[PDB]
């Protein structure tokens, strides 16, 4: 069992920045990788970014690459999503996710079903 | 007069991942192998160097009990002279191995409903293990021309991977618990003897 | 990837004798436990006999104890099965089998990696 709580979503102008946190609680020694997903209203969920808990290596979807930084604090049991140069396409509900599953190919974490999900935090990117 | 603690090894509630396999030194005790002989439900029970009919008539300077979990299909690799992910990168027996290999299906214990992904194996290694070598390193593996610097990507891989033990899995993808008894003989007092 | 080839099969009189041979490819026959299994019409593969590395423990199925003798010649990479006082119940295909390991469960076909295609023995009356 683990519980995931997203925070730091809300309103921002396109070209600006936001920092999502997600706090992991429960059997935390079990985290293999973390992910961020997003889902705009009425469109299918999409993979955003994954980080291997041991090592800290990141995989990103092509749509956010070079704009977004995934990172984690093993000590504080928390994964971060640094969203810079926000665009209209970014607007969506963001979910963090945890898997206890070790995959050799970090890219697997784009397509691989995660074990636990947050309730989500809403992000909204203004028409200036 | 005190029996060797084979129970501690075989009946252990938790088992090791094969990559980080476990050793129990067994010495200064009577080895009654009848505890093994009277199990009809091991899937394999093979000895190398000694006939299993002689185990109760034999003495050793020590016994080592290596234990871990692998998939069904991989149990044939826990033998002298085998190759494959397990033999090559996880657990290697010597060609002149003297001891026994015992395995049994553990689907009942080692698969939960969500699937059990805790057991890992090593998928990539710069070279094969020497016999009884054990590598628990998580060095990013450099597959290609270019170096990694502990960062993952193209031809730069995490060396370990979960077994996925789902209760739906076919036999070959079901977990097996393995115990390898290595009979060590030295120019030293025999501290592990059968009941003759 | 040892290959095994049985021979000596054919027709024989009840009460008669017959020696099967099995030759293993490779140069490691010394380190292989050799076994004979058989399959009679409408039945499973049945254990007949096995021989450890030294020859020093041999094993036999209940039906063949007394009558059948297993032996090995490492020089010729050959295991033998001398069948004496043959009964109609002995009619079957005889499969040679081999493994690096000697099994406590020596009658289990699953405990042997390597298998011949089999020689046919037929016993008449
Ligand atoms: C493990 O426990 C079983 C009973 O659950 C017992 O039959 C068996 O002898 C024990 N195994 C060993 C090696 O002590």
């Amino acid at each position: 069992q683990v519980q995931l709580v997203e925070s730091g979503g809300g309103l921002m102008q396109a070209g600006g920045s936001l920092r999502l946190s997600c706090a992991v609680s429960g059997r935390t020694f079990s985290t293999a990788a973390m992910g961020w997903f997003r889902q705009a209203p009425g469109k299918e969920r999409e993979f955003v970014a994954a980080i291997r808990w041991s090592g800290g290596s990141a995989y990103y979807a092509d749509s956010v690459k070079g704009r977004f930084t995934i990172s984690r604090d093993k000590a504080k049991n928390t994964v971060y999503l640094q969203m810079n140069s926000l665009k209209y396409e970014d607007t969506a509900v963001y979910y963090c996710a945890q898997t206890r599953v070790t995959r050799s190919l970090l890219s697997d974490y784009a397509t691989w079903p995660y074990d636990y999900w947050g309730q989500g935090t809403q992000v909204t990117v203004s028409s200036k | 007069t005190n029996l060797c603690p084979f129970g501690e090894v075989f009946n252990a509630t938790r088992f090791a991942s094969v990559y980080a396999w476990n050793r129990k030194r067994i010495s200064n005790c009577v080895a009654d192998y009848s505890v093994l002989y009277n199990s009809a439900s091991f899937s394999t029970f093979k000895c190398y160097g000694v006939s299993p009919t002689k185990l109760n008539d034999l003495c050793f300077t020590n016994v080592y009990a290596d234990s871990f979990v692998i998939r069904g299909d991989e149990v044939r690799q826990i033998a002298p002279g085998q190759t494959g992910k397990i033999a090559d990168y996880n657990y290697k027996l010597p060609d002149d191995f003297t001891g026994c290999v015992i395995a049994w299906n553990s689907n009942n214990l080692d698969s939960k409903v969500g699937g059990n992904y805790n057991y890992l194996y090593r998928l990539f290694r710069k070279s094969n293990l020497k016999p009884f070598e054990r590598d628990i390193s998580t060095e990013i593996y450099q597959a290609g021309s270019t170096p990694c610097n502990g960062v993952e990507g193209f031809n730069c891989y995490f060396p370990l991977q979960s077994y996925g033990f789902q209760p739906t899995n076919g036999v070959g993808y079901q977990p097996y618990r393995v115990v390898v008894l290595s009979f060590e003989l030295l120019h030293a007092p025999a501290t592990v003897c059968g009941p003759k | 990837q040892v290959q095994l080839v049985e021979s000596g099969g054919g027709l024989v009189q009840a009460g008669g004798s017959l020696r099967l041979a099995c030759i293993a490819s490779g140069r490691t026959f010394h380190s292989y436990v050799m076994a004979w299994f058989r399959q009679a019409p409408g039945k499973e593969r049945e254990f007949v006999a096995a021989i450890s590395w030294s020859s020093t423990p041999t094993y036999y199925g209940e039906s063949v104890k007394g009558r059948f003798t297993i032996s090995r010649d490492n020089a010729k990479n050959t295991v033998y099965l001398q069948m004496n006082r043959l009964k109609p119940e002995d009619t079957a295909v005889y499969f040679c089998a081999a493994d690096r390991g000697e099994s406590y469960y020596y009658t289990r076909p699953t405990e042997y990696e390597f298998w011949g295609q089999g020689t046919q023995v037929t016993v008449s009356s």
